[PDB]
């Protein structure tokens, strides 16, 4: 019913299951590529792993 | 009826690259 107490009305539910595995990333969040870089000391980033 | 297995059915566990190593 529309006047249920709170504990009785109903409600919507989503969730979300991550697949971290060290298989190939598919759903990635709005980060960007540079260019590669190769021979020289430097931070990197791939798929998320720092 | 059967035969015996030896060693047959062992398969990579996990998705990763090791090399020269005797891991469990
Ligand atoms: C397995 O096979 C051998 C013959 O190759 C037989 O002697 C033995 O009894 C068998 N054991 C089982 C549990 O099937």
């Amino acid at each position: 019913q529309p006047t249920n107490g709170v504990g009785y009305q109903p409600y919507r539910v989503v969730v979300l299951s991550f697949e971290l595995l060290h298989a190939p990333a598919t759903v990635c969040g709005p980060k960007k590529s540079t260019n590669l870089v190769k021979n020289k000391c430097v931070n990197f980033n791939f798929n998320g792993l720092t | 009826a059967y035969t015996n297995s030896f060693t047959r059915g062992v398969y990579y566990p996990d998705k990763v690259f090791r090399s020269s190593v005797l891991h469990s």
